[PDB]
């Protein structure tokens, strides 16, 4: 699952 | 389209230029930031990509805020007289106007200021590029249609 | 005879002010993926602004965040280019 | 299915963040002067980023503030273009 | 790779020309701004925009102006353009009666708030200060 | 004399 910066 | 003359940056130099890549993956627990998995994939891709373009690429990893500051200040003091332009790529965590070092946070402006015309005269009239991969706040774009 | 000290700077941010930037653990950040993709294909023959506009379009269209959490599910991203350049930029010739 | 809500916006500021923006009482602001001269001659044939780039060059080169106060004497200015566009923009055909 | 310009109208162009300000704001008269406005009027007209110039607007006026424009139907427009000429500071612009956030003026055009301008360019040209730093130039 | 905005 995509993660955020 | 058409390549009009006096409207293009002069690329006729011994070399295209330097390409600094700051690949920040790990951070001190006290910043509350997590590991940025997938960042090595980007750094590798970017490096191969810019080398191909003609830049002299350098990759730095897990830098502290002081390291990032010093590293960039030193690049702006080198002689760029024979380079067509300069490039820097930052991969890390961030908040509005700020980028994370493993240490904590530092202002983007202070990192790039080292290359203003008056502080880095060998890059004067030459394009100075900065690609930033970091968050700039916490708002989410839900989309439409 | 003079030149502004802030001139000839170009900032390609992966996202607009105040927002999140998405990164895939297996493929990497959306912005970097897209950028490299297009640079490999057109870096030697497109102006820098054409390249970034196309990167803008690719991140905007091709990507959509997937997460178990409903709050961060199916969200989008749009890069942000800030130019102070005074000429057109080509990486060749 | 989607498109980012912040996409396709373009901001052309007369100056970079945190700086002054100059205007001549007899001829108007530097930014508008340059923007109109470029548009009047290339508005129908150049992509908008090309146009605003030339406006950046004109404002950076052709101008230099003139004031009595030695603190505001011979100052320079550089416009700032923020683009979220996803395609090239031409004002014709 | 190019925005589609095949529409009946190029688009609406709103020009807000603030020159005189309320004494309380402490801002002086923006001389030469009328010359800019007229110049901008002819240019955008030539491009093909349906231009309208509003003078000395208050913050509510500027706000209402941009809001209404976003609620109009742009199904036949290729794009939209807005020009703000006035006094300003970091992130804000002056109305004749004070300051208002530039973000608030443009947000009305976000894709999820103006379906008729989705996938169409939204242009904003701003002539205003953004701080008090000076550029000394070099060489 | 140039003025600022």
């Amino acid at each position: 699952l995509d993660e955020s910066x | 389209r058409d390549r009009v003359p006096t409207y293009q940056y002069n690329m006729n130099f011994e070399k295209l230029g330097k390409c600094i890549i700051i690949n920040n993956k790990n951070f001190d627990k006290v910043t509350g930031m997590g590991v940025r998995n997938g960042t090595d994939k980007d750094a590798e891709a970017l490096f191969k990509c810019f080398r191909s373009l003609g830049f002299d690429v350098i990759v730095y990893n897990d830098c502290s805020c002081a390291k990032m500051q010093d590293l960039l200040k030193k690049a702006s003091e080198e002689d760029h007289t024979n380079a067509a332009c300069f490039a820097c790529i930052l991969l890390s965590h961030g908040e509005e106007n700020v980028i994370y070092g493993k240490d904590g946070v530092t202002p983007i402006k202070d990192l790039t200021a080292h290359f203003r015309g008056d502080r880095c005269k060998t890059l004067l009239e030459k394009p100075k590029l900065f690609f930033i991969q970091a968050c700039r706040g916490t708002e989410l774009d839900d989309g439409i249609q | 005879y003079k030149i502004p000290v802030e001139a000839d700077f170009l900032f390609a941010y992966s996202t607009v002010p105040g927002y999140y930037s998405w990164r895939s653990p297996g493929r990497g950040s959306w912005f970097v993926q897209a950028l490299c993709s297009i640079l490999e294909e057109h870096g030697k023959d497109l102006e820098i602004m054409q390249i970034l506009t196309r990167v803008n379009d690719r991140v905007a269209r091709h990507f959509e965040s997937q997460s178990d959490d409903p709050h961060f599910h199916e969200k989008k991203q749009i890069p942000c280019v800030v130019s102070m350049l005074t000429k057109e930029l080509y990486f060749s010739q």
